[PDB]
């Protein structure tokens, strides 16, 4: 049952439109009322239970005797149910849990207050139960009662309230603990106080299987895995749109000045072997006039395409210390230039259109751990790269950023020779989670399919991180951690996870195509398989690298993408061959080990 | 009417009687309705 | 077997190679010695070794090849198509 | 129902007071009893159906062809109810399930006996239902059954249980999968024989939607993640304790010679230019003397105040080699001063107070790629700075760190100029979770608001592990992992994550404040908005960031933080439009390349 | 109830072997039946109110008027229930709720089709629930409706739905927000017309506890961390599979030339001082000769035993400039060696047995910061060790990796004299999830326990990227991360998670063992508890690291591993106490931010 | 038969009050049957 109570307007049965309805109130057993769940039933009557591990303490404590009991506030009533009137309308009920609001507030109230008062009760209880081993793994271990207690005597903080009402710890313990049980000094009976005997059942192993409830589990987190990365979309054959392809993106770092310019397609290059040099004159947003040379070997960021982007430069480590030029009080800047002329071509100082110098640091200079060098401090030159800021419109417009040297001061091309100050370490950081670039420029949206295996090592580690190869790999990692969750599978032992691929390679190698064709017997696809799965949990990035194996396919890719689904969801609370046997080897040996300990306990606490 | 001190108390954990009281229980909102 | 383009570096690296006559190609022929003329199957490209009828990776030079790899090839890269490197390379 | 039975102690009705009741056992229908809960009976029944999945193999293989049937085992019975006895005495019910700890074990365990046995036969049918495509996102697709036979037999392991019982493994594949259907040879009747059509429907996608289960999980993940992130805590205005605000902390790396010391506030200096020299012997815990010197230049960390806290250093890759000092074979170490003269003030040996060599290790040198050069293994000279090892007492007292060359002989001042061997790779790692500091210096708690837009990347990159904004980074980032999950906009595209800060500001440029006011009308601040999102989401960092275009107001990111709860929790199994076409558009790529794939097999392996 | 409905094939009641049954169809009430389970209806029932959410919307919009109403198409029927015949037999049931997957589709099919129908109008209606607070952490706020609609107006996107159906928008807020409430022009009444009273009542704050929804869901999360790390595992004293040990590894950088050979078990070298000194020859997979020379100092990656490994060489930033050569132009290449000689006795090209080199790429230098060296353009050579591939066979058989300069000329010795090319960043990157290496080498198996204490900073910075320790500690950081979930503990103060520690110690300066014995006072153990378990929390690795304080002892690690289990369990919806007052503290200063922003609003969008 | 524009009308957001729908729900194969 769910929704809302509702009642006939002013005509007995003779109702028919939405209209002849109204929100049942309290008038009518002055709050509207509403329908109590099933599910919120059950769940708050459990809450309750929450207070009663505790009552001895709780009354001895004079405080909440009245034990809340959610049914009682219930009031049962026939009447249309529904969010709505139209539903409810035709939906009539008999025995409606219903509730007002205020009564509903007033309830948890209670227990929300009698759960404070339990505060710390609950921490100095769980202190006790995890002390000394109060559990164990599997089978059973013991140890003199009287052990026990003589240790957490000895050892309990002073102001404990397990000190102050033992005989309540006791009945609490017991009431949680089967294994925790005292004798009734009337009947010199004893016997399992426990009140979660089903509930422990889940948690423990039987002769040859691990706990229920982790295998459960387990599988559920292979499974919400699956789902975040969406199967759908990693292995969709068709276009993605960019913000649904996307997710959250992560830095990447690189020394512009060691990057290749035939593998990087953001840089620009004025050619050296030129004689190209020209010193320039640029101002910074508040009118003052900077210095600094272009010249042969210069390089800059073709900012256009590469989305909202941060820029943060570190010269730190770097010298640029040279005979007649020392970093030390020096300055560098971050200057962006707007000129239709391309960059390679510059080679006088009319060529580059608007420039401005956007930010810029002084630089501290100290000797290095190498001799006859200078060692600059760290820095941290920013620039945010805002696509709408700048405004392009004329399309013949090339939006360039240059990090060098600026003064005061004409810069010396003799003194100061280096082309720019961009061997450093640089660092990008995305400022837009909706944008994705493949290999240097934007796309409006992605093929996830054609990404794979088209990547070489150098293309990766150049790539923005905003490109998409980034983001596959981040989605992917999460089927990866997936199957890992599942599979425990040795070298070349195949897997439901690991077939997939198999059945592609089997047909694969069949099909007419071209070349000299080879034929591998199912235990050779079997194993070829195996490993291919393997190269792939132990570094995802295979998937889009260049000739990877049997992962550079992209009819392997989706076999796997969409098989690892099917794999989870046909299990039936199983777990592994080679694990089971693992897990209970394992809680034997801990068993054994807090056997071991309880014995230590015994033996320098011991029983009169 | 029990002693803590007294003898034919019992400590004997075993994995069919793991302690456990409320951790958690299910108050989505859209299952509590 | 799927096969893919190469990357705008290896194919700088074709040329660049050419131009110093080294571009190590296959032909079922010769096999890996070009010292008699033969019509290239496969040209390494910057460490790729692709497929001179489709310009696909086939391969790499990690894994050593005695032939051309079966793939799905799309045999459109036509001879006349790439011969302008070739004879750069053997000239 | 829930807890434990409980019967009137011997007066029947007449009971009052919770004296009145004792725990029901199993000598009322000699084990104490306890309540089956509604939730353990549905799920526990559940459990026997992954048993009855494999009913035709488990029998063939004569194993428990007593199918458990939980709802047998139970008892059900008239008496009080509850965790406790006053609980219990107010909660009389009809037909209570009811069961001992033993049969409740008993069953469990017959449960796991028969999954157990099932191992394999699990496994061996998860590899026929993924070897080839089993299902299929959205739609339907085909292939000759007889097709797909050939093809198993060709490829399956040949330990499959499934070529020792085809027909049982028919069965099994047919009872889970609609598609999967055995033609009766008797009647030439054929028919879905699956038991989880319900099920199924929550997976699949109808014609412009993508699946129920889908939405309802990712929506769901974005949840868990604003709530492990604590809104009221990374909001909060006012102060909050340490080890509440605090999360388990990273490492981090500097180059204590290239820090600023106005930017690094745990760092103190001896100033250059003063000649400035003195050579000094302390001993470490053995007893055994070392030398050192200290001069203009050496830098130290001021151990004071910085919270537990490991240091490894590594001296790879440097040189130190020097006219007349060669790094291979010397020795370096970590001193730990305690003097109460600042550091910057000495001079004389005489002012250094109480020493120790902490921790030393033999360099080992090589020849580097650079000519000339030397280049030093790499070392991890470690340090553990546990404050109460030091004992703090005289507030005069200041605690400084060293790192230089160590030698059992007096190191000739002309010979090592270095001023210490800091120009290396320090990794500090908190030896604690639980402390928390600010721009380098503990606080007992932290205003998570004013950190907004506090730190310049100066700052932060100079920040201990243990800094406050590097842990509100971590809490944040979560926030924006959530947004994204359920945000497709696309650049300058408004959404209900984006919004809340266009409140603020749409109010913000109202207020009366000083200096030029400015208008802009909803259409342009709706796209600052958005972009300031965009930002957060591709860099959380930006938030703690100085001048960050429009996270650096507290105000936007406390109505961000605090929007985000409402815009999730107010949705209706939805999903973004852009994503639900998009996944649809995909999910039938997928569908018509599993045909394909299908077309491939009915072709290598024709039917007859 | 759940599975699928059976019949008696012909014979009323004397029904008796799984035979006598078949599956119920619809022709008994020709599509075959599945049981709608509890969980079933209660769920989709649920989904329903999702549509009546907008009922007032979609009317007004003249689309499924027909509110689809699930327990309608359900057909109750008697019948023998289950998911096999066998377990049907023995349960027959009255009253089971039946559908035909047909009905089930098309009933999914019409929620689905409303929500896609919603899809805009859930967007719009969000946007308006969060471009204001329409929330608050604890308490109340207020502010005049009027000046609210007001703002909106002067806010919402044109295109918004609410512009178009204000009244309707009107309803739809107050149906989820009791606090939107919208005045009966006809009765001046004013009411609560939300329907989700329930719901909130878990999602607030009483007086001095947080919302139970979130102790209860942050404590769970704490839990599935614990289930993640797999306690049993982790804390085992037996050897366990290494597949079932591993989990999905990360790379790990290295610079070959600055390793200790003692340190890093996988590396070789060719002793210097000898004079050694020889030119070789070595072919790649297409034929072509290459010419380098190995030499005093020579280093090699010991392939064997390190499992599948890809190995990716960065010689960006190095020098390498000589007198007579520079690296501009020049190659590098890897080289496999694979030879019964140990590498160490090499002297003459003899001994090199089986060499091919398996790729190489072309270097590009510039001028670097430092004067007179010229800097090395970034690269990316790749090479994959695939055990398998090079399939070893006679055990006397070594496989080495070397990194040189390799060129078509012969290298004179005199010009490049280095020894190789190691001096750079490597990156290994595992190629396999399922085997583990300790140091160095491969093992089959792993036992945890073992791990403890047992790794010096060094050897863990050496070793393989798929070392067990490394896997030790991501599995141990989930614990971690659980304990400081629930754990607010400051300095020096207990815990429910730090006890565990204490209790060992306890014991352990009681027992016998050798060495000046040592008591401390309960007090004193259960500060170094503490502070062990925040060194553990910051810097999980201190577990595996050697003569770290009390982490280093296996039993203490057990004791806290599998202490969290319980410590966690026991506990009853509850948070700490510390916790506890931070959070209302911080949602009553949220609240009271809230209240002054709605104040702006009011007062720049006055009522009338 | 409301005003959106008039008096009575009352926005009180209250802890008590959190706005909610239907966010996510118990959807998993193994709990429909
Ligand atoms: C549930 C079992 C809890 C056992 C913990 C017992 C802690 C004992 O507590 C001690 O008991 C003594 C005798 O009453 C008192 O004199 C001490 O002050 C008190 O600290
Ligand atoms: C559920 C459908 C499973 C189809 C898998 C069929 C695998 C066929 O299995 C093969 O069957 C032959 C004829 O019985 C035997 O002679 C072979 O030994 C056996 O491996
Ligand atoms: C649920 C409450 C929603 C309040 C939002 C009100 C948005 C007002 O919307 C405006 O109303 C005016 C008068 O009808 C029209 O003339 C405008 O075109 C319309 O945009
Ligand atoms: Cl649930
Ligand atoms: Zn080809």
């Amino acid at each position: 049952p769910g929704g809302v109570p509702w009642i006939a307007i002013g005509d007995e049965t003779s109702v028919t439109s939405p209209g002849a309805l109204r929100r049942m109130t309290s008038k009518d057993i002055d709050e509207p009322l509403v329908v109590v769940t099933e599910h919120a039933i059950a769940n708050f009557t459990k809450a309750e239970m929450a207070l009663e591990f505790n009552r001895e303490f709780l009354d001895k404590l004079r405080v909440l005797s009245v034990s809340p009991k959610y049914s009682d506030l219930l009031t049962y009533v026939d009447c249309y149910v529904g969010v709505s009137a139209r539903q409810a309308l035709n939906n009539f009920q008999k025995q409606v849990p219903v509730i007002t609001p205020t009564r509903q507030t007033m309830y948890v109230d209670s227990i929300q207050a009698a759960l404070k008062a339990l505060e710390k009760w609950e921490i100095d209880l769980r202190v006790a139960q995890t002390l000394l081993p109060t559990n164990v793994p599997i089978g059973e271990v013991s140890c003199p009662m009287q052990s026990v207690v003589k240790l957490l005597d000895d050892q309990l903080p002073d102001d404990s309230l397990i000190r102050r009402y033992p005989k309540e710890a006791a009945v609490a313990l017991a009431k949680r603990n089967g294994g925790i049980q005292w004798m009734d000094v009337s009947e010199g009976t004893v016997m399992n106080e426990a009140v979660n005997a089903v509930a422990a059942s889940a948690l423990a192993p039987s002769a040859s299987a691990p706990p229920l409830e982790e295998k459960s589990k387990l599988t559920e987190q292979a499974m919400d895995l699956v789902t975040a990365a969406e199967p759908e979309i990693i292995a969709s054959l068709v276009p993605v749109p960019a913000p649904v392809f996307a997710i959250p993106p992560k830095p990447a770092d690189y020394n512009v000045r060691t990057l290749k310019i035939d593998e990087a397609t953001w840089l620009r290059m004025i050619p050296k072997t030129m004689g190209t040099l020209f010193q320039i004159q640029v101002t910074d947003n508040t009118g003052t006039n900077w210095h600094f040379n272009l010249r042969g070997g210069t390089r800059v960021v073709n900012l256009d395409q590469i989305a909202p982007m941060r820029f943060v430069l570190d010269l730190g480590g770097k010298s640029y210390k040279e005979t007649s030029w020392d970093p030390n009080g020096k300055k560098v800047g971050f200057i962006v230039f707007q000129s239709k002329i391309p960059f390679e071509l510059w080679t006088a100082a009319s060529q580059i259109g608007q420039a401005t110098v956007v930010n810029y640091v002084q630089l501290y200079a100290e000797d290095s751990s190498f001799t006859a060098q200078s060692i600059i401090a760290t820095t941290s030159l920013a620039y945010n790269y805002e696509p709408e800021q700048l405004n392009k419109t004329d399309p013949e417009m090339n939006y360039y950023l240059l990090a060098t040297f600026i003064d005061s001061a004409a810069i010396t091309p003799t003194n100061m020779t280096q082309p720019d100050v961009w061997d450093a370490l640089l660092t990008m950081s995305p400022l837009s989670a909706g944008e994705v670039t493949v290999k240097g420029a934007v796309v409006s949206e992605v093929v996830p399919a054609e990404l794979i295996g088209s990547y070489t090592p150098e293309s990766l580690n150049a790539s923005l991180p905003n490109d998409a190869a980034r983001c596959m790999i981040d989605r992917a990692s999460k089927i990866a951690e997936a199957i890992k969750i599942d599979d425990d599978a040795g070298p070349d032992e195949y897997s439901p996870n690991s077939v997939p691929i198999q059945g592609q390679l089997a047909i694969s190698q069949l099909e007419t195509g071209y070349g000299v064709r080879i034929f591998n017997p199912k235990g050779i696809l079997s194993k070829i398989a195996s490993r291919a799965m393997q190269a792939f949990i132990g570094d995802p990035s295979t998937i889009i690298t260049q000739a990877a194996p049997v992962l550079s396919d992209k009819n392997n890719w989706i076999a796997l993408a969409q098989g690892v689904k099917t794999s989870l969801r046909t299990k039936s609370l199983s777990a592994g061959v080679k694990t089971a046997v693992s897990k209970l080897s394992s809680s034997e040996s801990i068993q054994n080990w807090t056997q071991g300990f309880l014995d230590k306990v015994s033996t320098h606490f011991p029983a009169p | 009417t029990i002693n803590v001190t007294g003898d034919g108390n019992v400590f004997k954990p075993s994995a069919e009687t793991s302690s456990t009281a409320v951790p958690s229980l299910s108050l989505s909102p859209g299952m509590l309705n | 077997m799927e096969v893919c383009l190469p990357n705008g570096h290896q194919i700088v690296d074709l040329i660049n190679n050419a131009f110093e006559g080294r571009v190590s190609i296959y032909s079922a022929q010769e096999g890996w010695d070009k010292t008699i003329s033969a019509q290239p199957d496969m040209m390494v490209c910057g460490g790729a070794v692709v497929c001179m009828h489709c310009l696909g990776v086939v391969g790499s030079l990690q894994r050593k090849l005695k032939h051309l790899p079966h793939h799905r090839c799309n045999q459109q890269i036509r001879h006349q198509d790439y011969v302008d490197v070739q004879f750069a390379d053997r000239v």
